[PDB]
């Protein structure tokens, strides 16, 4: 209600797409994205920063890769305060590979104290040809020196033009020796490349160039040698091009080498070229066509020029497994699409990775950066578009990521990821309800009672479609223990706009009417046929956001140009210099700086002197006009600021009218201001902060017709605050939900007796019907009986006081006139807060009653129980009683009652369904045994977190025969426990006939081994899982005379019964109990 | 019936009370002692002390009809309003033998149908043989869709973009958002050949633009060529679809306009304007009556089956991978589109609520719902829709039509409101007022039965004992002043807060509190001396129930599973199923132990339950196959163990049970 609309900053560019894109800055700046501004060549995206004091918007200049083609920087924009930081970026990045276009993203990172960096670190890069390039070099005695030293400078070049593992190289030289100075697999393994052509050295010999060449076919095109089977081959052959001593001829090596598909370049020494016989020679080795293939040894650019090559890639389009088609992975990805701020980095979204199933890169400082999505396994994640929206959470101290998926299952679903171990993996996950909501569209992390913990996600859902209005947005607060993630509640717009995309962006605020809870501003751009509107949100205790809105703001209300108001929103921080916190609105063209207002609270107290009409002042010993008794009024204000942070003036100026009304809505006011001589008063004055009072004299006539109901003096006002000249005029305001109407009440001396005051005595006693204890969480209402007495004279306006606790509240309760008497009593009561902090008051007041003498009343008070109540072990309930007269009290008759209280909790200890269900063995196998498991699961399904202890009982023996062996507790999952042991012998009895009654070997007749696991935090919804693991005998079974026997342990539960209580009716399931049968038999 | 007394100075003020309150306009019928707050009651206490029956004025909710088309009558209704008080009338709708049809076919051309895309040669004739199958005199045309040309739906690379196909392909065709080939026509040979001259095309995410290309096709009637007969759409592809929100990824961020943008038969500005919202084209096809059959593939069926739920007029039938089934399913699609009617009407006020009684020839009847809802509908047989009126207030003059949903023809209905009794002298009420419908009404200053008081003036004693209650109560409860016997309430300036009654002892702000408002607020009721009276579709104590049942069901509509009924449209679960639908319940004991004879009767055909066995076991169904709910194993009639599984149903303790052949036993 406190967003200033009059007294407002509006920011105009003509730049393509200016206001697009918002967000605050630096507690300076509102930075605005243009994403269609064309810059420069082959360019678009501007940036601009705009400033209060001046009211202009500049230009933010941008050293711009010319790898980044039409990025629409400025699409997305995001901030943080920790130290001052802004992240611009580009997510539409053109990058052009072969004759495919990709479609990438750019970001840049700003800060006053940093030099300007960019996201990723690293161009993306094209799909690279493998090629496995091998040199084949002359080292014969033709080869002189540094002809042979310039063949090596050669390929120390080549070598130095390529990269890795793109290429790799294999170098042989030939004479009429050959030597592999490395292999492609010594080549992969090198740290430096280029230390292994230092050690080279020439062969001198002859020359056997065509013998070579098959040699190098033959061997070191081989993945044995290090080859790979899809890298294409390539041989550099460096001769003079004289072949001599070779008993082998190129027509007898060249077809091979073509038939394995090797590209041959022939590269000339000294005379190679002009001599016929040489030239033929390199034109026999070198590939079709030859010229092309052939090139000088002092050509170092030869092969480069040729090739820097890229591996076409073919698209798996549409989902298309044919075509020999590979997938989509991170080609479009378009990385910054989506961009937040985390504790250990920023986070930007990927919306286009692996076919459009989405996710978001975290960038570490100084480190490798993380690529947090959904498991492979998910394949309905494709198409969804995940991290289109994304936010951080704060779990308590645990750093958690929400990412949004607006398309999946065309509805659209939320997934939280956090890090487990050095991993990200999924935690919760929560889906949208209609198809084409966009569910997830945009997301916004809300943190209510400032504690440091995020509370509650909003997520919103702009294309919801109803009939009447068009957008919604899901409260989903962050849930507690192993609970599932759902939304608790939705929040709507105003009706009548069909489309109008409320929710199509979100912020947070700030705690703006200073109820010390966050409030939210919620961006709604299509209503009013696309004019746009703004919704502010309070929060609310138990962490969820009010229902309806506090403050909606058209964008025909502040202007006729305004369209696509409130397409994008930042907020949080004061761009003002006033100390308040202040809206950035995005609009077509336009951003708005709306500011908040200060906040005000006025308390009242009126009081009279003297405070009960004396029997004096009204009597009629006629001359009926007569004069007139006076009664003081005194009328107290008290002003304070609700807005805490106000820089300024200690003081503010603020104008205060003031409306009296003595026995409003009565034909005959029994009372008149000496003033006007009338009923009714008025006061302008200017007040500053707290404490203001001023006296009104009250004419009271010497006779009336109404000695019995008291006078009544109302007070309402209306506040104007005076505008404060340091900041523009900004103007104090009262708070919304205000009280604006104060009533006093002025009392008659009551006639009992012949001039004699009336003396009343009350009591007050209540018991509870029904229940000796309250069972938070199982009871949710509590009656009280209470019984008043008066036992004296009459007393009029008697009023019953109730003190409780703030988990009790009292509700109403209609059910009367029924046949018979329901018609009896009648009530008014009102809730109030009172004390230091926690403690509450409902007073019933008993009006149209005469309470008299002797006669007593009786009625059922009833108080709601939140199931969250925090009452402790004892509650306790007073009840005061009083009437209008103001008797001395102190009296006693204040009655108080303490009530027990437990607190209600549902465990459950169960037999999995995975364990030993029996064992056969047969009559020579009593030396026998073998390994018996049993396992047991304990669920807590109630709403409250508790310690508990699981107890186990093991039967071991059986007369001091092993029965089962080495029996040992275990719980893999969730290993943080104790279990302790205690060997129990059991009550001595005739176990033949206990046995024959029924086959069960139990703790009763047996040696029982007693384990004990403590749990120090039993979470909700948590579920433990324990195994008792030991080798089952065969041997004692021999006592017993039955070919089959049963062997049962027992799990059970306990708590601290003085503090919980099982859920009623489900005491039973705190134990278990499961059965391993043992089972003989012969041959068949 | 019932009646509260609100406002009984007059008879229109006491009409407004409430729809159960009557009032009597016999001269002298109070007593010298009694008020006119007896003048206003129920009818079973008004003639009981002594009223007559023929002078008793009760406004009645009337419904007037004059039915003087065919499918749809009456074609007009009056109706006569009483505040709190229904009105109904019949709504009768017969369905034709037959409607001329124009049948518009969205083809896709993206390279995902290529398989469907070969048998063009044959669509040309199918689609033609169904349209004149389903209808005497139609229509047909056809456009083609793939997707918008920007990235990353299309590679715009200029290579990419003359030969978008993975493949090598001569016979390809340049990505395009939407082209509409040929107008509606009776030309049957101009249509096989345009169809069959289609080439392929492609693009490089699957979901495709045909939201676009169905937007354009239903904002432009005049070149698409629509009659004002009944109008079909078939939309036929493969897989999903683009909706509003997607152009983001293109830098599209200005929304759809729902307009009319075909230049050369061609959606050109398509990458300057985002995918349709869904709720954007559900309105649109609405508004042109234009009914879309989703002819989709298996895979695409569920998806698109969500779609009829926010289009009401819309079908979906399954689409072979080759497009070969098109005309089966168009005629299955277009018969199950006619085998259900809904009964809507348009905009209302808050102060007219409208609901309907479903009858239908399905053998199944509907009762007090938002809409009128037939299934099964069949030809020439009449199905009737009650529809029940109801206004909150003493209403303006209004005008709203009722319409069977996919057709023009409409029912108007005027909307009178009947607030006034037409009763069922002067110089009488002895001074100003003049008299009216059996007694005097004063003017301002005056008051009394026969105005014999002023409230300025003597009023003076004895005539203050009919101002108290009872002998302990205070005057006029301390809430009014006493004047000429009767009591005059105080006047508090509070929203909403009004003091009446005989006594004044009855206030409009002490009720139940739901929320945090009383009676649930002015949406769900107001509150009247105590008890909340609740508008029409809100019940309770504090107006805190709905009647509605929509949040009690589950999407299959099975109502809280079958171990819940609904209550206020939350599921109250006996046992120990949790919330909200009741489907599973955590804390609950295993049903293996007591299902073992069930299961050796069924598969293995002995034990106790033999012969016994159908009997014995009610809820229990037989999978001869694995099923995916919880494991058991137990020990049979003969000692041997024998394993099976219980995947749970909806219903009072139903389950699947798969039995293994092979038991264990210690032989083996
Ligand atoms: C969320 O993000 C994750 C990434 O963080 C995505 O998961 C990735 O998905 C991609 C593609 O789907 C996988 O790439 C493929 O990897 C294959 C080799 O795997 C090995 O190397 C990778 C290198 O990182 C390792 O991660 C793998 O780890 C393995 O172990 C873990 C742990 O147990 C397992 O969970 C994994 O499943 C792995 O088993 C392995 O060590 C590789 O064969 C494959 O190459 C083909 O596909 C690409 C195109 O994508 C072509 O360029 C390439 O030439 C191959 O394609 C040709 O050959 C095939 C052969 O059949 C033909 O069919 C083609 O038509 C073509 O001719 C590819 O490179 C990646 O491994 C995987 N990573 C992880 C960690 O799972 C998730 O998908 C994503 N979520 C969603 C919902 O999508
Ligand atoms: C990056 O964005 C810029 C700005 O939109 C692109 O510039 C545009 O380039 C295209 C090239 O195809 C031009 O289209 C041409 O238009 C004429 C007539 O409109 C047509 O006959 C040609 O055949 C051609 O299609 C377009 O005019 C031009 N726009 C402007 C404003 O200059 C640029 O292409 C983008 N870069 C990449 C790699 O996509
Ligand atoms: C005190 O309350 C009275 C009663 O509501 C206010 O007077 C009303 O003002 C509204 C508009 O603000 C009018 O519609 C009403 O007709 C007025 N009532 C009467 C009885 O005249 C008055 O403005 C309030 N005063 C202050 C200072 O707030
Ligand atoms: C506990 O029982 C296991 C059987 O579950 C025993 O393991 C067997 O040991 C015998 C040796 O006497 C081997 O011949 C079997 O092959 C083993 N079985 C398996 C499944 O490994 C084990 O010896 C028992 N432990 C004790 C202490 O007796
Ligand atoms: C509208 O049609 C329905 C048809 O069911 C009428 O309801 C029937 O009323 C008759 C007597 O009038 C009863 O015998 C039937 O049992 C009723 N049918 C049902 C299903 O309850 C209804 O009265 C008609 N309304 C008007 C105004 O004509
Ligand atoms: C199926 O038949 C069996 C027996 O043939 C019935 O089970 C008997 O139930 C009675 C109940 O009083 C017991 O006293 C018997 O002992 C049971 N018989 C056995 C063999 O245990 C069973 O009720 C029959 N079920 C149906 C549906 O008819
Ligand atoms: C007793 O009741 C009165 C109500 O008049 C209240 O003002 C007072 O604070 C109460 N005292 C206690 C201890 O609650
Ligand atoms: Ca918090
Ligand atoms: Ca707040
Ligand atoms: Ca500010
Ligand atoms: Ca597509
Ligand atoms: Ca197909
Ligand atoms: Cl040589
Ligand atoms: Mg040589
Ligand atoms: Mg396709
Ligand atoms: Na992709």
């Amino acid at each position: 209600f406190n967003l200033d609309t009059e007294e407002l900053t509006a920011f105009r560019v003509d730049s393509a797409g200016f206001g697009d894109s918002v967000v605050q800055y630096a507690n300076s700046w509102v930075v605005v994205g243009a994403p269609q501004k064309i810059t420069a060549a082959d360019q678009t995206g501007g940036l601009y920063q705009c400033g209060y004091s001046t009211g202009a918007c500049e230009p933010i200049g941008l050293q711009v890769p010319p790898e980044a083609v039409n990025m629409s920087l400025g699409l997305s924009l995001a901030s943080t305060t920790s130290p001052s930081q802004l992240l611009a970026c580009g997510p539409t990045v053109h990058h052009e590979c072969g004759r495919n276009m990709y479609l990438t993203g750019l970001c840049f990172l700003l800060g006053p104290t940093q030099l300007t960096q960019r996201l990723p670190v690293s161009r993306q890069e094209c799909p690279r040809q493998e090629q496995d390039i091998v040199f084949l070099i002359d080292g014969s005695g033709s080869i002189s020196s540094r002809n042979f030293a310039t063949m090596m400078n050669f390929v120390r070049a080549v070598i130095s033009q390529f990269q890795r593992p793109s290429t790799q190289f294999s170098l042989m030289q030939f004479s009429n020796k050959f030597q592999t100075h490395f292999t492609f697999e010594e080549f992969r393994r090198s740290s430096n490349p280029l230390s292994l052509l230092a050690s080279v050295h020439q062969l001198q010999g002859f020359t056997y160039t065509a013998t070579a060449i098959q040699n190098v076919v033959h061997r070191l095109f081989h993945a044995s040698y290090g080859a790979r089977r899809d890298a294409a081959k390539i041989l550099i052959v460096i001769t003079d091009g004289k072949k001599e001593g070779d008993s082998l001829d190129y027509k007898d090596v060249i077809p091979m080498a073509d038939a394995a598909g090797i590209i041959r370049y022939a590269i000339g020494v000294g005379l190679a070229f002009q001599n016929r016989n040489s030239w033929k020679e390199l034109n026999d080795i070198a590939s079709k066509p030859s010229q092309e293939h052939i090139f000088k040894v002092e050509d170092f650019d030869a092969l480069k020029d040729i090739q820097n090559q890229l591996k076409e890639k073919i698209f798996a389009i549409e989902g298309t497994e044919t075509t020999s088609s590979s997938s989509f992975e991170l080609e479009m990805a378009q990385e910054g699409f989506s961009a937040v701020f985390t504790p250990d980095g920023p986070v930007l979204g990927a919306v286009g990775s692996f076919t459009w199933s989405g996710g978001a890169f975290l960038y570490p400082p100084n480190m490798d950066p993380t690529f947090i999505n959904m498991s492979q396994e998910n394949v309905d994640m494709r198409d969804s578009y995940l991290g289109y929206s994304t936010e951080l959470a704060l779990w308590k101290g645990v750093q958690s990521l929400v990412l949004g998926a607006p398309r999946y299952q065309h509805t659209g679903k939320a997934v939280i990821f956090t890090q487990v171990s050095r991993q990200w993996r999924m935690k919760a996950e929560v889906t949208g309800t209609q198809i084409g909501s966009y569910f997830g569209a945009s997301l916004c992390s809300v943190d209510v009672d400032s504690d440091g913990s995020t509370d509650l996600v909003l997520i919103g859902a702009p294309h919801y479609y109803e009939q009447t209005r068009g957008g919604q947005v899901s409260v989903c607060p962050l849930p507690r223990g192993w609970r599932r993630w759902w939304c608790d509640a939705v929040l709507y717009g105003e009706q009548g706009h069909p489309w109008g995309r409320f929710g199509a962006a979100l912020t947070v605020l700030g705690d703006v009417n200073g109820d010390k809870l966050t409030d939210v501003v919620i961006g709604a751009p299509g209503e009013e046929e696309n004019r746009g509107a703004v919704y502010l949100f309070h929060g609310v205790l138990g962490p969820s956001i009010s229902p309806s809105h506090s403050q909606r703001i058209a964008g025909s209300q502040l202007s006729s140009r305004l369209q696509y108001f409130g397409q994008a929103l930042s907020g949080g921080q004061d761009l003002t210099q006033d100390g308040l916190v202040d809206l950035a609105v995005g609009a077509r063209g336009q951003v708005l700086l709306l500011r908040t207002r200060p906040v005000l609270w006025v308390g009242v107290s009126m009081q009279f002197i003297p405070a009960e009409i004396p029997r004096s002042a009204f009597e009629c010993r006629e001359q009926v006009v007569s004069e007139q008794t006076l009664v003081q009024s005194n009328i107290c204000l008290y002003i304070d600021k609700r807005s805490k942070n106000l820089l300024g003036s200690r003081d503010l100026q603020s104008s205060v009218t003031l409306d009296l009304a003595l026995d409003p809505g009565r034909l005959s006011p029994r009372a008149t201001f000496q003033e006007t001589k009338t009923r009714s008063l008025s006061r302008v004055r200017v007040l500053g902060l707290k404490a203001h009072c001023e006296n009104f004299n009250l004419l009271l006539p010497s006779c009336v017709e109404d000695s019995v109901t008291p006078i009544t003096l109302r007070l309402n006002f209306t506040l104007v605050g005076k505008p404060l000249l340091a900041f523009r005029n900004l103007r104090p305001m009262l708070a919304a939900d205000a009280q604006r109407y104060f009533t006093a009440s002025l009392p008659f001396e009551k006639n009992c007796g012949a001039d004699h005051i009336c003396q009343d005595n009350l009591g007050i006693s209540f018991s509870f019907p029904g229940l000796k204890s309250l069972l938070v969480g199982s009871n949710l209402e509590l009656n009280a009986e209470v019984m008043v007495w008066n036992d004296g004279e009459d007393s009029y306006g008697t009023t019953i006081t109730f003190s409780h606790p703030a988990g009790l509240s009292y509700r109403y309760v209609a059910e009367g006139q029924k046949q018979g008497q329901l018609r009896s009593l009648h009530l008014t009561c009102d809730s109030a807060p009172v004390g230091s902090q926690g403690t509450w008051s409902t007073s019933c007041r008993i009006n149209h009653l005469i309470f008299r003498g002797g006669a007593q009343i009786t009625f059922l008070a009833t108080f709601d129980v939140s199931p969250k109540a925090v009452l402790g072990d004892r509650l306790l309930l007073t009840a005061n009683v009083s009437s209008e007269s103001n008797t001395p009290r102190t009296s006693k008759t204040t009655f108080q009652l303490e009530l027990p209280v437990k607190y209600a909790v549902y465990t459950v200890v169960s037999s999995h369904e995975q364990f030993t269900k029996y064992l056969c063995f047969s009559e020579s196998e009593e030396k026998e045994s073998h390994v018996a498991m049993h396992r047991y699961q304990v669920n807590n399904l109630g709403q409250r977190d508790l310690p508990v202890s699981i107890n186990f009982w093991v039967p071991v023996e059986l007369n001091q025969e092993a029965v089962w062996m080495d029996v040992e507790v275990s719980h893999p999952q969730n290993p943080s426990l104790r279990c302790s042991s205690e060997k129990i012998a059991p009550p001595a009895s005739d176990f033949l006939a206990h046995i024959q009654k029924n086959p069960v070997l139990d703790c009763s007749i047996a040696g029982c081994l007693r384990f004990r696991c403590d749990v120090p935090s039993f979470s909700v919804q948590e579920e433990l899982d324990f195994t008792l693991k030991g080798n089952l005998s065969f041997g004692w079974v021999r006592q017993i005379l039955q070919k089959k026997v049963s062997v049962v342990s027992v799990a059970e539960i306990t708590f601290d019964t003085s503090v919980y209580s099982q859920l009623p009716g489900q005491e039973a399931f705190m134990r278990a109990q499961t059965t391993t049968v043992l089972e003989k038999y012969k041959p068949g | 019936q019932e009646c509260t007394k609100f406002k009984v100075s007059s008879c229109r003020e006491c009409i407004e009370s409430g729809p159960g309150c009557t009032w009597c306009q016999k001269l002298n019928f109070t007593g010298p002692g009694d008020p006119d707050s007896i003048r206003c009651d129920t009818r079973p206490q008004l003639l009981m002390r002594g009223c007559a029956a023929d002078d008793i004025m009760d406004p009645t909710s009337l419904a007037e009809t004059q039915e003087d088309q065919k499918q749809l009558s009456p074609q007009k209704v009056t109706l006569y309003l009483r505040p709190g008080q229904a009105a109904a009338f019949n709504v009768t709708f017969r369905r034709a033998k037959g409607y001329p049809i124009d049948l518009y076919y969205l083809m896709d051309l993206s390279y995902s149908m290529l398989d469907d895309l070969r048998n063009v040669k044959k669509l040309g004739g199918d689609l033609l043989r169904a349209l004149n199958e389903i209808t005497e005199s139609g229509r047909i045309g056809f456009g083609s869709f793939v997707d918008k040309t920007v990235l990353p739906f299309v590679n715009t690379h200029p290579d990419k973009l003359r030969n978008p196909c993975p493949n090598k392909e001569k016979e390809c065709q340049p990505p395009f958002a939407f082209r509409h080939v040929l107008k509606l026509t009776d030309n049957s040979n101009q249509f096989q050949t345009e169809v069959g001259k289609q080439l392929i095309s492609g693009n490089l995410d699957a979901p495709e633009g045909g939201l676009d290309a169905m937007m354009q096709v239903a904002a432009c009637p005049e070149e698409i060529g629509w009659r004002k007969v009944t109008r079909l759409l078939v939309f036929a592809t493969d897989d999903g679809f683009h909706f509003a929100g997607d152009g983001k990824l293109g830098a599209i961020l200005t929304p759809n306009d729902g307009r009319c943008h075909l230049e050369d038969n061609l959606y050109k500005r398509s990458n300057e304007f985002d995918y349709p919202s869904v709720g954007q084209l559900a309105h649109k096809l609405a508004e042109n009556n234009i009914q879309p059959i989703f002819a989709v593939t298996s895979r695409m069926v569920k998806t698109y089956e969500k779609l009829t739920e926010i289009i009401p007029k819309s079908a979906v039938g399954e689409l072979s991978e080759d497009s070969s089934n098109v005309v089966q399913l168009i005629k299955n699609a277009y018969n199950k589109l006619s085998s259900r009617v809904f009964l809507d009407h348009n905009a209302l006020p808050d102060t007219l609520k409208v609901t309907y009684d479903s009858f239908c020839s399905n053998g199944v009847t509907h009762r007090n719902q938002p809409r009128g809802d037939c299934d099964g509908v069949q030809i020439n047989v009449p199905i009737t829709f009650q529809v029940k009126v109801t206004a909150t207030e003493c209403i303006q003059e209004q005008s709203f039509v009722i319409r069977a949903l996919g057709f023009t023809d409409i029912v108007t209905v005027q909307v009178l409101p009947q607030c006034e009794c037409r009763c069922r002298d002067r110089s009488l009420c002895h001074g100003k007022g003049f008299l009216e419908c059996g007694i005097c009404r004063c003017d301002t200053g005056y008051i009394g039965k026969n105005c014999e008081c002023q409230t300025q003036g003597r009023s003076s004693q004895e005539l203050e004992g009919s101002c108290r209650k009872d002998n302990n109560s205070i005057i006029c409860s301390g809430l009014g002043d006493c004047v000429c016997g009767q009591c005059l309430c105080h006047t508090s300036d509070v929203p909403g807060k009004l003091i009446y009654g005989q006594y004044c002892e009855c206030d409009t702000i002490n009720c139940e509190r739901y929320n945090g408002q009383v009676c649930g607020g002015p949406g769900r009721g107001l509150c009247f001396c105590g008890k909340c009276r609740c508008h029409p579709g809100f019940e309770g104590s504090a107006c805190q129930c709905e009647r509605t049942t929509e949040g009690c069901l589950n999407p299959r509509r099975v109502e809280c599973s079958g171990r819940g009924r609904c209550r206020c449209n939350v599921c109250e679960c006996h046992s120990g199923y949790q919330l909200p639908l009741c489907q599973e319940c955590p804390g609950c004991p295993s049903p293996c132990g007591k299902y073992i004879s069930c299961a050796e009767c069924l598969k293995f055909e002995k034990g106790p339950f033999g012969k016994n066995c159908s009997a014995a076991c009610p809820g229990l169904q037989l999978s001869n196959n694995p099923v995916k709910g919880r494991t058991c194993k137990e020990r049979d009639s003969e000692g041997c163990w024998v394993a099976y599984t219980l995947e749970q149903q909806d219903g009072m303790d139903r389950y699947l049970i798969y039995v293994d052949e092979s038991r264990e036993c210690c032989g083996g």
